[PDB]
């Protein structure tokens, strides 16, 4: 899945 | 001996030099930071990417703030002579100008100044490449339908994504930044000028990747790394 930093 | 010209780096020291893998993933309890899935199958690209251009690869897993200062410290206090270069991959939590530890803040100033002209001296006149997959901020991109020498110098900061903005992982292949900067090392370190390379790292997450969310504010997304470039001469990977 796409999560972000 | 014949006419000689000085356009690219020395890169036939004989050791291509360090690279130093800094993989935070998982944050103290403490922090409320989220687990960054995904970022072992990054470091792993990394270290086997870096390990097939001939480089001394480290890969340090978790540091505190503290620890990220002390390793970049000691790095920076090596003998560097016999190395043509240096790389530092940074993989974490940040905001413009920061990368965290597993316990809070660390400023990029901090630990790129270790490596300045001035401090380094076994670096100076060498790339010196830091490579920076974190958010810059929180901007999201809904993208568009298709005798001496300065201390700066010498430093390439390959950043994941443009100022002000967020920086997109996928848990399973990883972030869209280092997915796309290993391939494109793979293809064409013995072809390319390092910054072109870059552009084609540029133009991969630009155009493959968009994001998925169930939550709108996060859906549709798109990212465009940004290279920042104080070197002096051009960069290849392999020599003659």
């Amino acid at each position: 899945x796409d999560x972000x930093x | 001996s014949g006419i000689s010209l000085d356009n690219s780096y020395k890169m036939d020291y004989p050791e291509m030099g360090l690279c130093i893998i800094i993989n935070n993933k998982n944050f103290h309890k403490s922090t409320g930071m989220t687990s960054r899935s995904g970022t072992d199958v990054d470091a792993a690209n990394l270290r086997e990417t870096f390990r097939n251009l001939k480089y001394e690869v480290r890969n340090k897993n978790d540091l505190t703030r503290e620890e990220i200062v002390e390793l970049m410290r000691d790095v920076s206090k090596e003998d560097h002579s016999k190395r043509s270069s240096f790389v530092c991959v940074l993989l974490s939590h940040g905001e413009e100008g920061i990368i965290f530890g597993t316990n809070g803040p660390v400023d990029l100033k901090k630990i790129t100044n270790f490596f300045r002209g001035d401090r380094c001296r076994s670096l100076t006149g060498k790339p010196k490449l830091f490579i920076i997959q974190a958010c810059r901020g929180t901007e999201l991109d809904c993208g568009i339908e298709t005798h001496k020498i300065p201390v700066e110098a010498d430093f390439l900061y390959a950043y994941s994504t443009a100022p002000g903005y967020y920086s997109w992982r996928n848990s399973k292949d990883g972030s869209w930044f280092i997915q796309s900067l290993c391939a494109m090392l793979k293809q064409y370190a013995d072809k390319l000028e390092f910054m072109h390379i870059l552009t084609r790292v540029n133009r991969k997450v630009a155009t493959e990747f968009e994001s998925f969310s169930f939550d709108a504010t996060f859906h549709a997304k798109k990212q465009i790394p940004c290279i920042v470039s104080m070197l002096t001469k051009e960069l290849y990977f392999y020599h003659q």
